[PDB]
């Protein structure tokens, strides 16, 4: 089944894509 | 066979050991 | 178990005089 | 001003002056 | 590019805006460099500072404890742990960043964005080289640190047993690795590690000799004795007399410098050179691989009790340090060895 | 009779005598391999 | 100034007969970019089952996994 | 003299690759660039 | 390798023999 | 330009800048005064090292059950 | 001129005389590796594959052989412990020969294209200079990676047509080639179960087909293009170089590490196993299961297998040699001919005592003789005046359980520090030195050296991928720039 | 621009450091890290 | 583009290569010998 | 007695690069 | 045979740096 190792790792995935998404945005900017 | 003996056996000569490494928090 | 004296022996008699003659013969090709 | 030399001075300031801070505090604690 | 209308996409503006000349230069790397290089100072900073080595190695790293910045550090995880990475969202940490920080997995945050910070800084030498138009041979240079970085930091403790045999980020830390591999790797002995410090120290005598020169060969250029105002950036003569420097040490050395691409492709030589021999011998030791044993020395001095020498005083002495220190060196290991089988000598 | 040599002479070795040299030393080398090997 | 003509260089020639012939604009480089993306997360999956990080049912990562 | 002798080896290593890196085509991946001008004359060749 | 190294002689007498005969210098001087 | 050069010397800079950075000094004061910093970073205090029940260096010993382990030794 | 470090930059733009020096290396490649099956067949001992492995003679190209399916050789032995079948022409010296074969081809077709560079192939049809399509040529060599994968994936390693895989048991006891079954699921990926790697093998040849009919039907684009320079020879070059230790990075950390591509019956335990007990959890608890039900001690040491004590014991670890200590593990320590048993301590009250077996970062680790519950009850001493925990005093006594030693009890005299001491390494062997004039250091083993060397010559093609990568970008700086 | 000198200011700066200095040297001899 | 090789180019090594390549080969064995000797 | 392993090993290692270096150089020196 | 090796070395390196040092190619350019 869907294991805690896996499910942190798919949140872990999204927040590093949500980080990349705010550098990306912050290198937009200034 | 006797899971007790069996892990405290393999602790004096090698302690290292992944029988003794897991589920060490029982112990 | 490997006669290796003989084998650097065969080794040195080939290469020695094969690799002479070569460098002989290649600056005998270069400078004419 | 908010320019990238403002962002690189005030990320490398704040936080050294906020561990000097903590570090001159740490200085006084007794056993 | 290359007589292209090339339409304005947004990576011709984002290249635009991050090769621009400003206070400190961003560059395509900076999108690795400046964030990784942060985190990598900050958490070392941090972990000297607040996170403590009482869980991992059972001992103080930390300013808050008592321990000067030549005692605190950032200490490396548990051999238990293993070879884990350790995330925050790893089966160690699930999530909690207070007992993250203390089972280690700072350590492992620290060397996995310190090495992407140097991937990004020395690609930004790229970067740079590009944008200014020269040889990127700061690059071909750095490439040895980063090797070094690999080799100690990584790929010695991926050989071993896990990352707690690896260097914690600090100064004791290192101190005890040094003391570490002299006990147990025999690291002087080993001839990689003889070649780096062969090209070290040739680096550091190139840089004092070949400053020294050039500062003793710098001609008049004015009348102010003060002679770093005799020099002009304008002027195309050398600021130098090579030739009075070269006959100089022809007759001093013997042998001197002719050609001053030579001269400084060779200081670029010996410590890119030395730091990669060392590297290579770190490698050899990831695997336990050491210059211990001189087997014939072994044998002589076993059939004569006579025979000794420096080597032999070392190897034994290898084996005190070994025996005294690993015993709360590795904890994991349950070493309570008593006083009598730990070795001596007569009266200490 | 001056600085430089006069009796200085260069080597030729032509492809025949190479040819030669080597069918010399490869023929030493089965006559002798068996008995060095021994 | 000619080459040497040759059978299978005639044959073969075809493939060899577009060099530097490149398409406009940015090209695939989106779906090269996503496939890079794709094949760097399959990369860290295998990481993270290599580094017994990423449990899972039927992988167990030891030498009793081909018991 | 740890961090002197580290920061030798960087400031040779630096100073080196700044410097060979600063050529001026006078030699080239031949022995020498010397189409432009033979050996024989003042014109400096680097930059700093 | 007792047999190998007699097997390269050989080859080497061989290649050399096949050189010579084709690979040889064209006969000059009639 | 601002080379850093006349910022020092203008008053400006220190009219907001003796309000921040003694914030920031009395912040790490009471950051690490309150114990914040103990109860963040997980740094044990002076009286908490050795417990009842284990009067020497804790072992680590495990690598799945470790978050469980520091919940079993840590400092209460 | 030309520098020493610069002879082979003269082929840069010859395609032709680019061919020739592949083929050269191709040949030189080909020679050695039949040269070295030959010399390891020569030097190579089959008497006893059950306690001298050919991991344990030194043994580095013959596993790779083992491991994709030839068994057997043309003198009428087989490493299995069987003897040989039908053999063939692909034999070990089969093999061997046959790379002679290939490498002289090789050669031959080096010289043809040495001699023979100015071929119209090389030369662009448009502009007459000489030119090659890198990204055609690329698309060509994907379509036959692609190929060659699916053909040893979907024929070989599957049994369909090819022998299959060296498998072996999960402790190296029972092991053979033969066919696995691919798996799809999770436990595909999983790098220990052996059916992972046809189901690799199979959709990694597909992806590379697939791959290769993009880049031969879809050209790049002019960014792409002129960023990485694909017209040029020696972007190829980093990249390849980039590749390559890439893979030899995966490889020596597999090799390290174990897989199921790397069979423990062909290239020895692993410093994990011996750190982390493997092999002797294995067989004290086969001896707890067997004094659990019916047999007693003494006989159930004996139900014990021969490869199992062998395998564990530190001398044929892995990370216990060194640089310098050169050649077959068995002319270390000499060659074992026998199996002791356990080796059994018990008190002159009794009871029974463990010895703290030596781990592998330690050249000499003291011996001690530790209580059930991890106690020090007795050790060797070294100041021997004082305490109570010197032999003779403490009184101990050696039993043993096994093979050649059953029942003979040793107490009195040095014999049982003398136990104590073998038995700190692991299990009790007997070895003979005289054969080999065997020395007694711990040699490497094939597992280290090949990682040794992969390691060391991936980070040095890193240097080498990183410099060609700055030639490539900087050619323009590199080459001249002419006062501007 | 120029109302407070920028050498006075660097004596000042140059003040808190020494002090800073100071008081971390004078941390290693009581309280924690002082073996006593 | 003709007959004759176009990228043919001859080697130069001075004296000054040659000392420090016989300097490199001997201090290389110089180092390494006391280990491949043991 | 006697390492002729790791004499031979040593030899080579002195004479081959050895002469590699010398032959350059005097084949350098013959067609400067 | 060991000791007389080293000594060869050393005498030989030796030799090399005196070789270089009075009979070397004379220095040009500067
Ligand atoms: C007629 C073709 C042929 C055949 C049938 C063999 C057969 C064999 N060779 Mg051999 N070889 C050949 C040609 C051949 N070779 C040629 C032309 C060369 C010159 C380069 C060599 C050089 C060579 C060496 C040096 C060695 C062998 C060895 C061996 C033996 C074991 C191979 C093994 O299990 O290792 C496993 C093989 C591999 C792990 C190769 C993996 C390939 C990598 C993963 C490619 C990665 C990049 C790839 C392009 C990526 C594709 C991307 C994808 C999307 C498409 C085996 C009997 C070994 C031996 O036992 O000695 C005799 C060994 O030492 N061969
Ligand atoms: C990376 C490829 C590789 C690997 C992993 C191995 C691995 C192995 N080889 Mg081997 N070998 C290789 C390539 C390789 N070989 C090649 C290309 C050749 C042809 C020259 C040989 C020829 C060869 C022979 C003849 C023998 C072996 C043997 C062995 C085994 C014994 C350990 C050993 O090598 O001695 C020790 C290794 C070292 C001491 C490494 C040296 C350390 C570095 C490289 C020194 C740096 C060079 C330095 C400048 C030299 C200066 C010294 C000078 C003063 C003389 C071992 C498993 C032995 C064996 O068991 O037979 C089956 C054996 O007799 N090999
Ligand atoms: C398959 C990979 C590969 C290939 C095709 C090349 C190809 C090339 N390199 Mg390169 N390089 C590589 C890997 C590679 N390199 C690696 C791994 C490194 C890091 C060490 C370098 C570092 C490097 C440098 C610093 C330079 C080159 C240069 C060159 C160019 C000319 C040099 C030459 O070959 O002359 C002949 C080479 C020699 C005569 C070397 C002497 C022989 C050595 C010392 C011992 C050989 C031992 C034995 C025979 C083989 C063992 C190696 C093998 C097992 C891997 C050439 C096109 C030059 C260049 O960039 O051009 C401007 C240059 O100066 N390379
Ligand atoms: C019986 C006896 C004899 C006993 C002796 C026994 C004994 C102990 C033997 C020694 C054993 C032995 C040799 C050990 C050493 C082994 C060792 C570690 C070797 C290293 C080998 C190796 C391959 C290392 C790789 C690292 C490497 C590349 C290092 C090179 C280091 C090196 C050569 C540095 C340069 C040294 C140096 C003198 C610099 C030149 C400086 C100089 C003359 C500048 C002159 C100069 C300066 C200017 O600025 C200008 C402007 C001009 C114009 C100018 O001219
Ligand atoms: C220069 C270029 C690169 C520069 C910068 C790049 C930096 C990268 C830093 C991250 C590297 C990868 C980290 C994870 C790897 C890892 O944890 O390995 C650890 C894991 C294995 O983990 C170990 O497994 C053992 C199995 O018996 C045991 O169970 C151990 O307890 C367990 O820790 O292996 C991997 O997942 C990757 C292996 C393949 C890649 C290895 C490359 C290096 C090889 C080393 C071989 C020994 C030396
Ligand atoms: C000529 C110069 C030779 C130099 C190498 C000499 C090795 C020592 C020797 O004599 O071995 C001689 C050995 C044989 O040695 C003999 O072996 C016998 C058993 O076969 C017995 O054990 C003998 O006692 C033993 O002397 O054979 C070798 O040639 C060793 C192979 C060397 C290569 C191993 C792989 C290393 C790979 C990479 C390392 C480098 C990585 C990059 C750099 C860092
Ligand atoms: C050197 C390189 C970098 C140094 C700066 C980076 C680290 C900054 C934090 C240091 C810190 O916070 O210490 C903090 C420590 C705190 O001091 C400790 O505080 C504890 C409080 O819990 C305890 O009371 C301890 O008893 C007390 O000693 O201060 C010191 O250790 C005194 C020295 C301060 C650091 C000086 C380092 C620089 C010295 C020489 C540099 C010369 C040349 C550099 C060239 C390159
Ligand atoms: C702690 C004590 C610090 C002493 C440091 C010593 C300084 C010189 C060490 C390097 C050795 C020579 C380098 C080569 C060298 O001499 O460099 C060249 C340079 C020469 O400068 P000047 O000759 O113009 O200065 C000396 C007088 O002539 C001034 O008219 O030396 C200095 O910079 C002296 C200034 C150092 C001031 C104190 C620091
Ligand atoms: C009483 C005087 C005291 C000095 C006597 C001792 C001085 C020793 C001479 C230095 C070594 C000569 C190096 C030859 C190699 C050599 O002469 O290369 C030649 C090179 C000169 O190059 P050029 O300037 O001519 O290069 C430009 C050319 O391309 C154009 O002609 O010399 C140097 O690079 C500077 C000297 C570096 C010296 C490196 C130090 C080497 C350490 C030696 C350690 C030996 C091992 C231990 C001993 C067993
Ligand atoms: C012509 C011909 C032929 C053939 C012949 C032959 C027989 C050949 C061969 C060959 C061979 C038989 C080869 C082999 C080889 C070897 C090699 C190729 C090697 C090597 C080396 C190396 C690479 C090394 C390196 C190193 C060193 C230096 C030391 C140690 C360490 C190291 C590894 C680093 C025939 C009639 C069949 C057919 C067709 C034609
Ligand atoms: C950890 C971590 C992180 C990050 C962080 C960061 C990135 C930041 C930072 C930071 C920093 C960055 C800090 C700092 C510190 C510093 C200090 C504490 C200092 C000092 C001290 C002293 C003692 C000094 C002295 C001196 C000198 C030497 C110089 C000049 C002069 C003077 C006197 C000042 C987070 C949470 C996100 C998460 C993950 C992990
Ligand atoms: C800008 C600068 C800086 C800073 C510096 C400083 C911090 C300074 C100061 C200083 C000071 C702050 C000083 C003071 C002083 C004073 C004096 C030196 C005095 C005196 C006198 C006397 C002799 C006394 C007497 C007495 C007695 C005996 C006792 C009581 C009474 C009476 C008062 C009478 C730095 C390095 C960062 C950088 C570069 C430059
Ligand atoms: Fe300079
Ligand atoms: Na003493």
């Amino acid at each position: 089944s869907v294991t805690p190792s896996l499910k942190n790792f798919l949140l872990s995935l999204v927040a590093g894509a949500v980080v990349l998404a705010a550098i990306a945005g912050a290198v937009t900017a200034v | 066979q006797r899971v007790r003996t069996v892990l405290d056996m393999d602790d004096p000569a090698k302690e290292e050991t992944v029988k003794e490494l897991r589920k060490d928090i029982n112990n | 178990e490997v006669n290796i004296l003989g084998l650097t022996a065969t080794a040195l008699f080939i290469i020695i005089p094969t690799s002479f003659l070569l460098i002989l013969y290649v600056k005998t090709a270069a400078s004419e | 001003i908010f320019t990238v030399r403002w962002l690189a001075i005030h990320a490398i300031a704040v936080p050294t002056i906020f561990f000097l801070g903590a570090i001159t505090a740490m200085q006084f604690i007794q056993r | 590019i290359g007589t292209y209308q090339e339409k304005r996409t947004w990576f011709d503006d984002a290249d635009d805006w991050l090769r621009q000349d400003r206070f400190v230069f961003v560059g395509w790397s900076g999108l690795l460099l400046l964030p990784c290089a942060y985190f990598a100072v900050g958490g070392w900073l941090t972990g000297c500072t607040f996170v403590t080595s009482w869980y991992t190695h059972g001992l103080a790293s930390s300013y808050i404890e008592g321990c000067n910045f030549l005692t605190a550090a950032v200490s490396t995880p548990a051999n238990s742990l293993g070879h884990s990475l350790l995330f925050v969202w790893g089966p160690e940490a699930q999530g909690d960043l207070t007992r993250w920080f203390q089972l280690g997995g700072l350590w492992a945050f620290v060397a996995l964005h310190g090495a992407f910070g140097l991937i990004g800084f020395m690609l930004r030498q790229f970067e740079i080289a590009r944008s200014v138009n020269l040889r990127p041979y700061n690059a071909i240079a750095f490439s040895a640190p980063i090797a070094v970085f690999v080799s100690v930091f990584l790929i010695y403790p991926l050989g071993q047993s896990g990352w707690f045999f690896a260097p914690s980020f600090g100064v004791a830390s290192i101190f005890r690795f040094i003391l570490f591999f002299q006990g147990f790797h025999n690291w002087t002995l080993n001839p990689f590690h003889m070649m780096g410090v062969a090209g070290v120290l040739g680096a550091a005598l190139l840089c004092a000799i070949h400053g020294a020169t050039v500062e003793n060969t710098l001609f008049e250029d004015g009348d102010g004795a003060n002679t770093f105002r005799a020099f002009n950036p304008t002027q195309a003569e050398e600021t130098y007399s090579m030739v009075t420097a070269n006959r100089f040490w022809s007759q001093i050395f013997g042998v001197a410098f002719s050609n001053k691409r030579w001269l400084h492709f060779f200081m670029l030589f010996v410590p890119v050179t030395g730091l990669w021999m060392s590297a290579l011998g770190v490698v050899g030791l990831a695997l336990n691989l050491r210059a211990y044993d001189f087997v014939s020395q072994e044998i002589r001095a076993a059939e004569d009790p006579e025979f000794e020498t420096f080597y032999t005083k070392n190897i034994l002495l290898n084996e005190g340090i070994r025996a005294w220190m690993a015993a709360q060196d590795q904890p994991h290991e349950k070493l309570t060895l008593p006083e009598e089988v730990l070795p001596r000598g007569n009266a200490l | 009779m001056a600085r430089p040599n006069p009796n200085k002479q260069v080597v030729e070795l032509n492809r025949s005598s190479l040819y030669w040299g080597l069918l010399l030393i490869f023929v030493l080398a089965v006559l002798f391999s068996s008995y060095i090997f021994n | 100034e000619p080459g040497i003509v040759t059978p299978l260089g005639t044959l073969l020639r075809p493939l060899n007969s577009e060099a530097g012939k490149v398409l406009p604009g940015w090209g695939t480089t989106v779906l090269m970019a996503v496939a890079i993306l794709l094949f760097a997360v399959f990369l860290l999956i295998i990481l993270e089952i290599y580094n017994s990080s990423l449990i899972l049912d039927g992988v167990t990562n030891s030498w009793e996994s081909l018991a | 003299g740890v961090a002197g002798v580290f920061g030798g080896s960087l400031f040779s290593a630096m100073h080196g690759s700044l410097v060979t890196s600063s050529l001026i085509r006078e030699t080239t991946e031949n022995e020498s660039a010397n189409a432009g001008y033979k050996f024989g004359q003042e014109e400096e060749t680097y930059n700093i | 390798m007792e047999a190998l190294v007699y097997t390269f002689l050989l080859i080497g007498t061989l290649g050399i023999i096949f050189f010579s005969i084709f690979f040889r210098e064209p006969p000059r001087i009639a | 330009e601002r080379p850093f050069s006349d910022i020092l010397t203008s008053i400006r800079y220190w009219v907001i800048h003796s309000i921040t950075v003694p914030s920031l000094f009395i912040a790490g004061w009471l950051f690490v005064s309150t114990g914040l910093a103990y109860d963040v970073f997980g740094s044990p205090r002076p009286n908490e090292y050795f417990t009842e029940d284990r009067q020497d260096a804790p072992l680590i010993t495990d690598r799945f059950n470790a978050l469980e382990q520091v919940k079993k030794l840590s400092a209460q | 001129g030309l520098p020493w470090y610069r002879v082979h930059t003269v082929v840069i733009n010859d395609p032709g005389r680019l061919i020739s020096v592949h083929l050269m290396h191709t040949a030189l490649v080909a020679g050695w590796a039949g040269a070295m099956t030959l010399f390891e067949i020569a030097v190579f001992d089959p008497s006893d594959p059950v306690l001298n492995p050919m991991w344990r003679q030194g043994m580095f190209v013959l596993p790779f052989l083992t491991r994709l399916g030839v068994t057997q050789s043309w003198g009428g032995w087989t490493i299995s412990g069987e003897t040989s079948s039908n053999p063939g022409i692909w034999s070990y010296e089969g093999a061997a020969a046959s790379h002679i074969v290939l490498s002289g081809l090789l050669f031959l077709a080096s010289v043809w294209h040495w001699v023979y560079w100015d071929l119209e192939l090389f030369r662009d049809p448009r502009t007459g200079k000489t030119a090659l399509d890198l990204p055609k040529i690329f698309g060509i060599h994907l379509f036959l990676a692609g190929l060659l994968c699916f053909g040893f994936g979907a024929f070989h390693v599957t049994g369909v047509f090819g022998p299959g895989i060296w498998v072996s048991d999960p402790y190296g006891l029972t092991g053979s080639v033969q066919p696995v079954a691919p798996s799809w699921g999770a436990e595909g990926f999983d790098p220990y179960n052996p059916g992972g790697v046809p189901a690799h093998h199979i959709a990694a040849g597909i992806l590379g087909v697939l791959a290769g009919l993009f880049h031969l039907c879809v050209r790049p684009s002019i960014r792409l293009y002129f960023g990485l320079s694909m017209g040029s020879i020696e972007s190829v070059l980093s990249s390849s170089i980039a590749a390559v230790f890439w893979a030899a990075f995966v490889v020596a950390g597999t090799m390290w590490y174990g897989s199921a591509a790397t069979p423990i019956e062909l290239f020895g335990p692993t410093r994990y196993q011996w750190d982390q007990g493997f092999f002797q959890q294995e067989i004290q608890k086969r001896v707890a299961q067997s004094t659990s039900e019916g047999l007693s001690v003494s006989e159930a040491w004996a139900k014990i297998p021969e490869k199992l004590a062998f395998y564990d014991y530190i001398g044929n670890n892995p990370a216990k040699g060194g640089l310098f200590r050169t050649g077959a593990m068995n002319s270390g320590d000499g060659i074992a001919v026998g199996w002791l048993g356990h080796a059994s301590f018990k008190d002159q009250e009794g009871r029974e005592l463990f010895v703290r077996r030596m781990p592998t970062f330690f050249e000499t680790f003291p011996v001690v003789l530790i209580d059930k519950d991890g106690v020090v009850r007795a050790d060797v001493p070294f100041r021997k005046a004082e305490s109570k925990y010197s032999i003779e005093q403490v009184g101990v006594s050696v039993t043993f359980y096994g093979g050649e030693l059953n029942g003979l009890t040793f107490t009195d005299p040095s014999t049982v520090k003398k136990y104590a001491r073998k038995a700190q390494l692991g299990e009790i062997f007997e070895f003979d030195r005289s054969t080999l004039q065997s020395d007694g250091v711990f040699r490497s083993s094939p597992r280290g050296w090949f990682t040794f060397g992969h390691l060391s010559f991936a980070l040095l093609f890193f240097f080498g991928h990183i410099w060609h990568g700055s030639r490539t970008i900087f050619r323009d700086v590199f080459a001249g720039i002419d006062e501007d | 621009i120029g109302r407070i000198p920028l050498w006075l200011v660097g004596t000042v700066v140059g003040l808190l450091a020494i002090g800073l200095l100071a008081i971390f040297f004078y941390g290693s001899y009581v309280g924690l890290g002082s073996s006593l």
